[PDB]
RNA sequence: CAGAGUGUAGCUUAACACAAAGCACCCAACUUACACUUAGGAGAUUUCAACUUAACUUGACCGCUCUGACCA
């Protein structure tokens, strides 16, 4: 009860709820993992995702890119027509992390590159300028946001 | 004829029982307890005691959990406790180690359902 | 009208500044274990234990039994550790333990139980029946 | 170490069998990848256009 | 420049029982950047003309 | 001013070029993963080709059989020669060329003469006014003798620091000691010229790093240099 | 979706199951050591970097303010993984054409 | 080089004895991945003696940390 000393003992809403990159911490980092092997990209992305949790780094989203199929043509023996040789498939995994300081970036980047498996390409870029931070939300999220708007 | 603490419908676990079999499985040890409604513990069986530890390859596997129930079932009969309730979570109920612990209690003569209170 | 609390609030220690980088529960079992810990602690407000819990005297109950035996922990611990390594060295026990087919002899377990911690369980069981409450007040 | 997350298997319920093959690059370097056919080596040719 | 009217009206979060001009002020009662200011010794409403 | 000289050290590292060979325990697991993979996968287009050909031959329009094409792949592979994981510099133990020890990281060491005594240390330059501490490490590359290398610096903060004092000979109130700051960078591409190699610089790993460095200097270096 | 591509499921003998089961227990301990070394390596770098910054501030607080700043030229960063064999100094790959399917 | 300080695997003011506990951690399965859960794995009292219970008290032995010597 409000007049009682135990007022507000049941409050929980402030416990649960209640990008811009500064000069000291990077805003959002997108880690691209290009490799001809599908399992190597999945495993390394899992390793990076588990590494961020151990190092107290928030992972925004871990998703995959559409597969790009590449046909490899080799010249025929003593001829001029290109004949089919092999089909190489490119697999990419993207692990999006945000909230990395510049000082801790030196250690974080060296650890991941040291454990980079063979045939796997590492590409880290920032795409917060591209924005497009729009995803489907649940009904309660819309209700709270619409409540603020009114 | 003794009244059970009915209620607590919106919370878990329930309190409508006389005795409860509560199993505590930690990182290294597995412990099963039989406690009364008022909170007092009747009998205990854990892997921390040397009696059960000296016969177990591992104190955190299914075998250790099954061995606790076989030891506890003998202690339940000696203590005179024959009926008790088991209130597991949906994942604990589906677990294999809890299934064999229930089997050990049933094969030991302990029924995991208390008889209904007599009102009239 | 408002009245200041007579004691620390339950969730007062939590800092709301860096709420995003705070470890959560993420599971029902982790919250339940912590929830039971605070439910067994004294509180300045009215609680279930205050009205339904069995009232006990704050004075510690006396012990009138035989003095506890004197056992050297260092020698006791070393002998127990040695037996574990021998049991785990055997490949048959590990195979049986991995196949969930191994079992312990119940008769031998109670023989050691009655000598080491049997009396303590009996005292706890006797207190549940209230034998000490009636026989020795 | 490069072996920290290198040893893995296909975590798919349904998939075709794959064989360990070598992918020789345009500079002679090779890499272990899994290919549909048991070709003991794969060499990527140099493109005529990129000359 | 002060706009005559807000671009989009918004419902206030204050309770409907409003004493907006009655009682001492509880905000903007101290200097922030400058050293001189006009102190209000009474309640009232300021419109676009003011 | 200050009685401690500010020297901007540089820690150039050569990333591994080849994958480190698997341990015997890893080899056993690698065979298990592939063995499990075959048992839990469907027939491929190549395997289904072979089974159908076996049935047709047993009963009795494909020119090339499944097994016959496999032999062609093997013949081409045996003709090509793979690169040597162990280079000639590994046999010659020439610690000046980047071609050696492709599996492990390499750390640059340069010998300098102080107090008429040669000491192997990391490249460094004195800090100057109107220049960041990181920029001091980048300047060290320009001071190297005929070097064509592009270094990738990670961040701006130093990766380590070491403190030493003059041994009561040149110790003065204006100059009491020095405090170096180590900056790590990645050697993208390039190598030194052929003018001076032996007495100029050497490339060694962390394990073989203690031979050249002093015990006290090595103590602060093995902290930010990983062996993964 | 066709069931004609399914392969026969050959049963695993007792020893085959026994070897795999014992092999997985040793692999769990081997991976624990790799994490232990990596955990200490990150801690070692973090402790040295934090200690180095403290010494920098005492000597010159201005240089401390620049070290903690971000590096715009740091990103993007591209690093290719190792290869099974080093590149051949003198190798001429055959001619061909590359076509990409999307 | 001495000087002090200090001692349970990562953490802990866990350890009365009945007992070296709890959590953190690691692998596999589930997940695109994380997480949950299921199923597994690795663990420790610096070492000695002191009337004995001494992880607990004393010193030694020992390691560690810190400050000077030492120092390019």
């Amino acid at each position: 009860y409000k007049t009682k000393p135990t007022h507000g003992i049941g409050k929980y809403k402030h416990l649960i709820k209640a990008n811009l990159g500064t000069d000291y911490e990077y805003g959002v980092l997108n880690i691209h993992l290009t490799a001809y092997d599908m399992t190597l990209a999945e495993s390394y992305a899992q390793y990076v995702h588990n590494l961020c949790n151990s190092l107290s780094i928030k992972v925004e989203e871990s998703y995959a890119m559409p597969t790009k199929t590449i046909e490899v043509l080799q010249l025929q023996d003593q001829g001029s027509k290109m004949l089919l040789d092999s089909v190489l498939t490119t697999h990419e995994r993207v692990v999006q992390i945000s909230g990395l300081s510049a000082t801790f970036a030196e250690i974080f980047l060296e650890i991941i590159q040291s454990s980079l498996p063979e045939g796997v390409r590492l590409s880290v870029k920032e795409h917060t300028e591209e924005d497009f931070k729009g995803r489907f939300k649940a009904r309660p999220e819309l209700e709270e946001l619409l409540a603020k708007l009114k | 004829v003794a009244r059970k603490e009915r209620g607590w419908r919106t919370v878990f676990p329930s309190r409508e029982f006389w005795h409860r079999l509560r199993v505590i499985r930690t990182q290294h040890h597995v412990e099963a307890l039989v406690e009364h409604q008022n909170g007092k513990v009747v009998v205990s069986a854990s892997t921390r005691e040397w009696a059960i530890k000296k016969h177990l390859y591992s104190t955190r596997n299914v075998v250790a959990c099954e061995s606790i129930g076989r030891v506890l079932a003998q202690r339940c009969l000696e203590a005179g406790i024959n009926f008790m309730v088991y209130q597991p979570t949906p994942w604990e109920a589906a677990s294999d180690s809890m299934k064999r612990l229930q089997s050990a209690m049933t094969e030991g003569g302990v029924v995991l359902r208390e008889p209904q209170r007599i009102y009239e | 009208r408002r009245t200041p609390p007579l004691g620390p609030m339950p969730n007062s220690d939590i800092d709301l500044s860096n709420l995003e980088r705070l470890e959560k529960y993420r599971s029902f079992d982790r919250y339940r274990r912590r929830a039971e810990q605070e439910a067994q602690a004294p509180h300045w407000w009215r609680t279930y234990r205050e009205y339904f819990g069995e009232k006990t005297d704050p004075k510690e109950k006396i012990d009138i039994g035989l003095p506890p035996p004197k056992v050297s922990r260092t020698q006791q611990l070393l002998e127990r550790k040695q037996a574990i390594q021998e049991l785990r060295a055997n490949v048959e026990e590990e195979r049986a333990a991995r196949l969930r087919t191994a079992s312990v002899p119940l008769d031998a377990v109670r023989a050691e139980w009655e000598r080491t911690c049997g009396p303590y369980h009996k005292q706890r069981l006797a207190e549940y029946y209230g034998l000490y409450r009636d026989l020795f007040h | 170490d490069s072996s920290r997350a290198s040893l893995t298997r296909v975590h798919r319920q349904a998939y075709a069998r794959l064989y360990p093959v070598l992918l020789v690059k345009q500079d002679g370097s090779t890499i272990h990848i899994r290919y549909r056919e048991p070709r003991r080596m794969l060499a990527m040719p140099i493109d005529l256009d990129t000359l | 420049f002060i706009e005559r009217a807000p671009l989009v009206p918004k419902v206030r979060r204050e309770p409907k029982n409003l004493s907006d001009i009655r009682g001492p002020s509880t905000e903007a009662t101290e200097f922030t950047e400058g050293n001189f200011a006009i102190l209000a010794l009474g309640g009232g409403y300021l419109h676009w003309g003011h | 001013g200050s009685p401690w000289r500010l020297l901007g050290a540089l820690c150039l590292q050569r990333p591994p070029v080849v994958s480190k060979p698997l341990t015997p325990l890893q080899e056993e697991m690698a065979s298990l993963l592939q063995q499990i993979e075959i048992e839990r996968s469907l027939y491929s287009d190549h395997e289904l080709r072979a089974l159908d050909e076996n049935q047709r031959l047993a009963k009795k329009q494909d020119i090339l059989l499944a097994q016959d094409l496999e032999d062609m792949w093997e013949q081409k592979f045996l003709q090509f020669k793979l690169g040597a994981r162990i280079t000639e510099a590994d046999e010659k133990n020439d610690r000046t060329s980047l071609n050696r020890k492709l599996d492990r990281n390499l750390v640059l060491l340069v010998r300098e003469k102080f107090g008429d005594q040669d000491v192997w240390i990391l490249p460094q330059a004195e800090w100057q006014p109107g220049e960041t501490l990181r920029g001091t490490a980048e300047r060290t590359l320009a001071t190297l003798s005929e070097n064509n290398m592009e270094a990738k610096f990670l961040g701006n903060a130093p990766c380590g620091h070491y403190t030493f004092k003059f041994p009561q000979a040149m110790r003065t109130e204006s100059n009491l000691g020095a405090k170096v700051f180590f900056f790590k960078a990645l050697l993208l591409t390039g190598d030194f010229s052929q003018a001076g190699n032996k007495g100029h610089h050497v490339w060694v790993t962390k394990d073989e790093l203690g031979d050249y460095l002093k015990p006290k200097y090595l103590a602060q270096v093995r902290r930010f240099v990983s062996d993964l | 979706l066709d069931k004609a591509r399914e392969r026969p499921q050959v049963e695993l003998t007792f020893e085959e199951t026994e070897r795999r089961a014992l092999l997985l227990k040793k692999w769990s301990l081997y991976k624990q050591q790799e994490r232990k070394m990596e955990r200490d390596t990150i801690r070692a770098m973090l402790e040295a970097q934090q200690e180095a910054l403290e010494e920098l501030q005492l000597e010159s607080p201005k240089l401390h303010a620049e070290a903690i700043k971000r590096d715009p030229n740091l990103f993007p960063f591209e690093k290719e993984g190792p290869h099974y064999t080093p590149p051949i100094p003198n190798y001429q790959p055959p001619e061909g054409r590359y076509n990409d399917i999307t």
